């Protein structure tokens, strides 16, 4: 199962 | 033994032609067992693996989602890499990320993995500590100072070594028929003149999962590393790999060279010769 | 903007048998950037409804794809894939050996 965190460069 | 989950996403912008398209993967080991695709009639993320089949609608729903808001993240992130190298808005660029858990035998992890690059060049990526950074230039530090600030890292670890082991530990049990068996290549050496001179001998490893194996070919019991051709190894369609390693030998040389194959699924390595 | 050319490799999926059904394919691996073209040729012609994976790359980053159709070995006919590139400044054909 995925991670569930935006992140953005 | 040991095992890995890794999610593996591309993002290739296309201007002039819409959004940039998103395609990501999901596997165990060497086995697919999730798919999305942005250019997909009706996107969402589909199995790919019969024990995965099992999670129910909450599970589809979630990943969906998640995979979606991923597609509009990189978005955004390919038309800040154009400001962050000065690039025109006219070419096609591409955005890679691989984030992921290896296990050992008992399911602990052994390490993580978040990382990117772009245009096909490392960029940024978590390290072993999974609590700093490696940057690969001047406008990765200007990524690496926004997660340092907003502690990324630390949220990265917790998934790293919690979730992502977990659902490991889960799939591997959900699994165990093909995740946990090793299946042995095949082998068997064939012989192809060349010339009056010269043959080649080449080594057959077929049938093999997973992919990781070593063939090599030894002359008088010399390893041939810079006579060997060693194709890259290729998956078969239907789950296995197939590899060979060939070295060209001269005439009435062949009982000289011997064949070694080493793979999880071989209690011992192989020797093997040329049978006529 | 850096490039990398595609390893092909054209092989089939069981060891070849005259008149058995077969899968051939098409591994093309190790380039960048994605952008790629695949034809499988059957005597020379394109082979219609050909399958082929989601993109994936390797740890260094590189794309690998598989294109794949089943098909039937014989002594005489002739199979082969055909891949486009941006590193390639013509289709390059690999031919189908059985014995490769």
């Amino acid at each position: 199962g995925r991670l569930n965190q935006p992140i953005k460069v | 033994g040991s095992h890995s989950m890794r999610y593996f996403h591309t993002s290739v912008s296309r201007p002039g032609r819409g959004e940039p398209r998103f395609i990501t993967v999901g596997y165990v080991d060497d086995t697919l067992f999730v798919r999305f695709d942005s250019d997909a009639a009706s996107p969402r993320e589909e199995p790919r693996a019969p024990w995965i089949e099992q999670e129910g609608p909450e599970y589809w729903d979630r990943e969906t989602q998640i995979c979606k808001a991923k597609a509009q993240t990189d978005r955004e992130d390919l038309r800040t890499l154009l400001r962050y190298y000065n690039q025109s808005e006219a070419g096609s660029h591409t955005l890679q990320n691989m984030y992921g858990c290896d296990v050992g035998p008992d399911g602990r992890l052994l390490r993580g993995y978040h990382q990117h690059a772009y245009d096909g060049k490392d960029y940024i990526a978590l390290n072993e500590d999974l609590s700093s950074w490696t940057a690969a230039d001047t406008a990765a530090q200007i990524t690496q100072r926004k997660w340092e600030a907003a502690r990324v890292a630390e949220q990265l670890r917790a998934y790293l070594e919690g979730e992502c082991v977990e659902w490991l530990r889960r799939y591997l049990e959900n699994g165990k028929e093909t995740l946990q068996r090793a299946d042995p290549p095949k082998t068997h050496v064939t012989h192809h003149p060349i010339s009056d001179h010269e043959a080649t001998l080449r080594c057959w490893a077929l049938g093999f999962y997973p992919a990781e194996i070593t063939l090599t070919w030894q002359r008088d019991g010399e390893d041939q590393t810079q006579d060997t051709e060693l194709v890259e190894t290729r998956p078969a369609g239907d789950r296995t790999f197939q590899k060979w390693a060939a070295v060209v030998v001269p005439s009435g040389e062949e009982q000289r060279y011997t064949c070694h194959v080493q793979h999880e699924g071989l209690p011992k390595p192989l020797t093997l010769r040329w049978e006529p | 903007m850096i490039q990398r050319t595609p390893k092909i490799q054209v092989y089939s999926r069981h060891p070849a048998e005259n008149g058995k059904s077969n899968f051939l394919n098409c591994y093309v691996s190790g380039f960048h950037p994605s952008d790629i073209e695949v034809d499988l040729l059957k005597n020379g012609e394109r082979i219609e409804k050909v399958e082929h994976s989601d993109l994936s790359f390797s740890k260094d980053w590189s794309f690998y794809l598989l294109y794949y159709t089943e098909f039937t070995p014989t002594e005489k006919d002739e199979y082969a894939c055909r891949v486009n590139h941006v590193t390639l400044s013509q289709p390059k054909i690999v031919k189908w050996d059985r014995d490769m």
